[PDB]
């Protein structure tokens, strides 16, 4: 004869339960990347000048010891 | 220059890779005529020797021909160990 007991929601309410859509925005401006790629682009291009001047070089003192050698 | 100027901005908004593609073209295609280097990679594919040099008989006439390749007539590189 106790009490009737059966499932139900607890005193008061159940917290608030998240429906909307969350996507955070999440990134950089457009102006950021376009720098930092131009940016890289050039340090490549001057890294590889030296380089390349560096290996005509090369080629050439090979080329000339061929030179000496062929006679 | 008014009107040119909303065509740009409409491009950039619509075809982005065209614009793009477009600016790397006309960058290429002017750059090299206004390069003060053109003239210095001319100079270095001039100065590969890929085949033997023949010498010149001495005639007797020839002051700017060196007699030995140390000798301080003939062309120089020292423009290229500073590059
Ligand atoms: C000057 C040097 C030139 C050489 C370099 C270029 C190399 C090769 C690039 C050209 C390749 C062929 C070009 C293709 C042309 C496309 C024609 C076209 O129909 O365009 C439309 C799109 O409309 C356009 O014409 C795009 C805008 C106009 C052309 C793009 C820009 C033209 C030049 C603008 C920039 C000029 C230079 C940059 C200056 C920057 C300012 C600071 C295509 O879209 P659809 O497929 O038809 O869509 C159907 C689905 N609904």
């Amino acid at each position: 004869a106790s009490k009737v007991k059966q499932d139900m929601p607890p005193p008061g309410g159940y917290g608030p339960i998240d429906y909307k859509r969350n996507l955070p925005r999440r990134g950089l401006s457009g102006y950021s990347m376009f720098a930092v790629g131009i940016g890289t682009l050039l340090f490549g291009y001057w890294s590889m000048m030296k380089w390349n001047r560096e290996r005509r070089r090369l080629q050439i003192e090979d080329f000339e010891a061929r030179i000496a050698l062929m006679p | 220059a008014g009107r040119i100027a909303s065509f740009l901005k409409n491009a950039w908004a619509k075809e982005p890779v065209l614009v793009a593609s477009f600016a790397i073209g006309g960058l290429a295609i002017i750059l090299p005529s206004l390069s003060p280097y053109t003239n210095y990679a001319i100079r270095i594919n001039r100065a590969t020797p890929y085949n033997y040099p023949v010498p010149l008989r001495d005639d007797g006439n020839m002051p700017d021909v060196p007699s030995h390749p140390q000798d301080p007539q003939g062309p120089s590189l020292e423009w290229l160990k500073n590059l």
